[PDB]
């Protein structure tokens, strides 16, 4: 690896291959082999378009009984949970889920922003999940969610998923899978050259 | 200090190169940054891309003696085949004189 | 004709004597091995004209850290390179942790390179990560004391 | 040039105003070291003080000056987009002090390619400027081109 | 050539030395350790020319201390030195506590 | 420091560090000595030419 | 090769001396005893050195 | 000296040449100046081109 | 310097140095050896014409 970044050999001749284009960057095979280059040139961060929570659902549990809903009290819902999401700047914004059985294999699903401290306590439905006679999602599984505006950042707005939830006579309920596209900002820490040629840079 | 207060007085820098195999080794365990090396990238222990530094220890030389006598049998036997080679061309040549 | 033969033998002296320098050095804190790259150097003709060392590369994979004990003493791991200074000006780098106070209580090694790093000014001082790297000193002055102010 | 990364979580500094001895005063500290016309070191110091998000007020120094003015206005005012990409204020003419009547150098600084987003914590990217000292004849060379380069 | 091996030989000897002067010093009431630091030799060509001494280091680390029952025999703990004059008014400095 | 009355500071030798550095130590010489060896017989081979 | 011997052989020493100085303190008011703690020396390569 | 403290006698003296190659030797492990060369740069150690 | 009764001063050769100086200065004396051969030879092939 010389000064200028490029893969050359020990007289100097530079290494070629097929480039990476596009965000995320892709192997583009379409295009003529271009000298291999690994710069330090930061890593900007991606505010997130898509994020997925695959939970289990108990099938006995009671309905809450403080009503109405408050994001203070813990009685007053079944479950809660965190999902990290980061915006045009790569903040964290800390969505905090809902879940408040209403009917049987119905349940409510609420989404607040935490890390914004002026945002207001949700107090209608996000969405209403639907499990049909046995676990298998029936309907609601994907929702438009709007970050706060946090330290000037452009909000983030993604599409949140609960595709293949279930509802069953599981014990408890509790968070199986939480996936989301966006990243903050990161330096080069290593590069590795895998057996299919790839370079990858962590 | 005696005082039950302590002072600051510095901390210890470290340095990163793109090119680790560019930097020309002055002797006495001292590299010097040149052309091919690039310049230093500075920053601090535990911070960026810079590993820790242990305290009331050293680091030894990685050199493993075995493959390094190893190597050196290898070698010495090219030489010898190389010298195998010159021996012949001195024969052709002796050959090619007393014609 | 030799043009092959002599290129072959100065390639194996300059391999024999990269590896019996490695075993010189094999007690060195801060030592990095070395191996000779070859290339051929085929000049037109299709005889193979000789070979011819590329360079000499250098093997920086850490080595075994041994717990000497003297305080000054540093190791360092994954990547990082000392920063010293000679008394010209000069900056240079060394994996070698072993560090002494001279005379003048400067951070010095065993040839006297001064070690150099971030200082620290103000009242109480603080670490200038930002000022450019200068040589380390532990001044044995007696400490002022600090008029109380908030409690 | 300084090209440098800015957290977008930090506080605004509450000690008002900027003062070089208040490290509370001010959220980031640089240096740069540049060279006058005749070849004497000027250390200046660049700080980052948060005012408000997207928003961040720049302040220079002569460290190198004894008389140089105490800085009281805002040397310039970097704006970065909601995308955390520099907008504007980007690029600011300062003029050094006067050392033993050497004359003042003024030069461009240009903080191109900095950025705002939600790194570690404030850290300089690079630093690099175009003035140098008087040198002396150490080394020549030819390179692999031709190109005769004396060191 | 040449030289690279004998800088390593004479630098492993060295050590061996100093190794030999610390075993037979074991049994010496305030006798530090030493150590050999050794460095290498590049000068130009990158072929590394060899290996030198480039000194002995002491140890100065606090001993443990033995008590005898005599009287005038005082140990330093932590860091200190003894302050002796020979007959020229020459100074010297020494860890060794036993006096007569 | 302070100083202790009727002791002594003995000495920071330590037996089994010293055996295993002289162990290591010998092989390193000896390892150089198969390298003078070595380059002995390349001389050799070249002289005998 | 021969540090990760060392290493171990060191470690084998401090436990064998704090063992001993635990003993020679078998009756000594206020002590409390000492035990020292270990931990392996990966660096890189996958032997784990010492 | 004996009175504890130290005092220089003289610095040693550095020459390069613009041009080595051109040094005509005089044995004795001995060089001399001469036209080719060119006139003797002097100096002192660890400073400049020495 | 001082006066030590009871003791003697020791030679200071070091026999492994010697030894390996002798090894270098064998293999030298052996190429200024070869040299004189090779200048034999020119003499005779000049003589044999």
């Amino acid at each position: 690896l010389d000064e200028n970044r490029n893969l050359v050999n020990m007289q100097g001749m530079q290494l070629t291959g097929y480039p990476a284009t596009g965000t995320p960057p892709t192997i583009q095979q379409g295009a003529n082999p271009a000298p291999i280059t690994i710069p330090n040139t930061l890593m900007a961060a991606k505010s997130t378009t898509t994020a997925s929570m695959q939970i289990n659902l108990n099938s006995t549990d009671p309905v809450p009984s403080k009503t109405p809903f408050s994001v203070s009290d813990a009685d007053s819902y079944n479950k809660k949970g965190t999902v990290t999401v980061y915006d045009s700047q790569g903040n964290a914004h800390d969505m905090n889920v809902y879940f408040v059985k209403t009917k049987d294999n119905e349940w409510a699903v609420y989404t607040h922003d935490s890390s914004d401290p002026a945002a207001t306590a949700p107090t209608t439905a996000s969405t209403t999940l639907k499990f049909n006679e046995n676990g298998i999602l029936e309907s609601g599984g994907t929702v438009n969610i709007t970050t706060g505006t946090i330290n000037g950042a452009t909000a983030a707005t993604f599409s949140l998923s609960f595709l293949n939830s279930m509802q069953q006579n599981t014990g408890a309920n509790n968070i199986v899978a939480t996936n989301q596209n966006g990243y903050k900002p990161g330096d080069l820490v290593s590069y590795q050259i895998n057996n299919d040629g790839t370079v990858v840079g962590n | 200090y005696s005082n039950e207060q302590e002072q600051v007085l510095g901390q210890i820098v470290l340095a990163n190169f793109a090119n680790n195999e560019g930097l020309a080794s002055q002797g006495d365990n001292v590299w010097a940054a040149t052309q091919a090396s690039g310049v230093a990238l500075l920053g601090t222990a535990g911070s960026g891309n810079f590993g820790k530094l242990t305290n009331g220890a050293l680091e030894a030389s990685n050199v493993d003696l075995s493959k390094e006598l190893v190597n050196m049998i290898v070698a010495q036997r090219n030489y010898q085949s190389n010298a195998q080679t010159i021996k012949t061309q001195d024969q052709i040549l002796n050959t090619l004189v007393n014609l | 004709s030799f043009s092959q033969a002599v290129s072959g033998l100065n390639a194996a002296a300059t391999n024999l004597d990269v590896i019996g320098n490695n075993i010189a050095n094999s007690a060195t804190y801060g030592f990095k091995s070395g191996t000779a790259s070859f290339a051929d150097m085929f000049a037109g003709s299709k005889v193979g004209l000789g070979v011819k060392v590329a360079g000499i590369t250098q093997d920086f994979t850490d080595g075994t850290t041994t717990n000497t004990g003297r305080g000054l003493d540093v190791a360092i791991s994954q990547n990082g390179f000392f920063r010293l200074v000679d008394s010209n000006g000069s900056v240079f780098y060394s994996r070698n942790g072993q560090f002494k106070l001279d005379e003048n209580r400067n951070l010095v090694n065993m040839q006297g390179m001064q070690l150099t790093g971030y200082p620290a000014t103000g009242t109480p001082p603080t670490i200038q990560q930002g000022a450019n790297p200068a040589p380390i000193t532990i001044p044995n002055t007696l400490m002022a004391a600090k008029s109380t102010t908030t409690a």
